């Protein structure tokens, strides 16, 4: 199961 | 920032002549990932090659796995030319059957 | 036994094609069982696994939305990092991502994982405490910054011991046999002159799984390596692997050597000569 959404930018 | 291709080339199962079997090109610990991977048969390419989904190691370098069918003669010579950033000339490696 | 549910994703830029090229795969243990390929005709999650045609399409469908978001995500983060490296004379980048869990047979989190890499070297990584991170340059200081002020460990400490876990057991029970297999290596030794004063013997092992093998040579009871060649274990094609280690003896005594083969699905070593 993928990783949730990315919630902060690089 | 740059490594060099380990290649392998190989037969799924030990060969013997006259029966059919896979070809296999194992190209790993490699960076960048752009790479030009072809199976020749006697020097011309092998138009109906599958290739495995890119992946990569603990170290980051990435590894991909040509293959294709084939039935191995004692004449028929095969080969997996490898093209890479850190590769000057196309790198060509013969396909031994004990190897 | 232990087993592991990774993700290995690479974003690489392409000058003058317009969007990077975007590529996620799913390994259990030492199986690849999902993919993602923005260059596909198909931009979707599909199965790549013979035991994973029994998901239905919501599953799919959330894999694919949750694979775009990270595309997105990327798309992003390449232009930010050739910003916080003042990369100037552009040229392809490649960004890769790692992240999953390793449990123990008792399904202890042994290791959760997320971490990146830039342009072939680390970037940043999720510490083992799940709570720290750690930041391989004084760029991915200011991303480390942020990451802590925003809350990103807890993120995804809730996942990497959460449904990470959850669906490691879950694909671990569709697959089944065909995961928890143990194949025995199929073994033998050739033999190959070389010259007058010595040939080679060689030690195959093949149609193994999973991958952790070990093989070693003696002369008469005792290891040699005094010239052994060792090749990298390889794939088969059939979800097997192969290795092989030969070493260079003198001619007339290749009935002094033995090869021992050390696997999972060999109670006893195998001993085998010429």
């Amino acid at each position: 199961f993928y990783a949730p959404e990315p919630i902060t930018s690089l | 920032i740059q490594r060099t291709p380990k290649i392998q080339v190989y037969s799924r199962h030990p060969a013997e002549n006259g029966k059919s079997n896979f070809l296999n090109c194992y190209v790993s610990g490699f960076h960048p990932s752009d790479i030009e991977v072809d199976l020749l048969k006697n020097g011309e390419r092998i138009e109906k090659v599958e290739h495995s989904d890119l992946s990569f190691s603990k170290d980051w370098s990435f590894y991909l796995l040509y293959y294709t069918e084939f039935t191995p003669t004692e004449k028929d010579e095969y080969a997996c030319r490898v093209n890479h950033v850190t590769l000057s000339q196309p790198k060509i490696v013969k396909w031994d059957r004990d190897m | 036994g232990p087993h592991s549910l990774r993700y290995f994703v690479t974003a690489v830029s392409r000058p003058g094609l317009g969007e990077p090229r975007f590529i996620a795969v799913g390994y259990v243990d030492d199986t690849q069982f999902v993919r993602f390929d923005s260059d596909a005709d198909n931009p979707r999650f599909e199965p790549r696994a013979p035991w994973m045609e029994q998901e239905g399409p919501e599953y799919w469908e959330e894999q694919t939305q949750r694979a775009k978001s990270d595309e997105q995500w990327f798309r992003v983060s390449l232009r930010t990092a050739q910003r916080y490296y003042n990369q100037s004379k552009g040229g392809s980048h490649t960004f890769q991502r790692m992240f999953g869990c390793d449990v123990g047979s008792d399904w202890r989190l042994l290791r959760g994982y997320q971490q990146f890499a830039y342009d072939g070297r680390d970037y940043i990584a999720l510490n083992e405490d799940l709570k720290t991170w750690t930041a391989a340059d004084t760029a991915a200081l200011i991303t480390r910054r942020k990451w802590e002020q925003a809350g990103d460990a807890e993120y995804y400490r809730a996942y990497l011991e959460g449904e990470c876990v959850e669906w490691l057991r879950r694909y671990l029970e569709l697959g089944n046999e065909t995961l928890l297999r143990t194949d025995s290596p199929k073994a033998h030794v050739t033999y190959h002159p070389r010259s007058q004063v010595d040939v080679t013997l060689r030690c195959w092992a093949l149609g193994f799984y999973p991958a952790d093998i070990t093989l070693t040579w003696q002369l008469n009871g005792e290891d040699l390596t005094q010239d052994m060649e060792l090749v990298e274990t390889r794939p088969a094609g059939d979800g097997t692997f192969q290795k092989w280690a030969a070493v260079v003896v003198p001619l007339g005594k290749e009935q002094n050597y033995t090869c021992h083969v050390h696997h999972k699905g060999l109670p006893e070593p195998l001993t085998l000569r010429w």
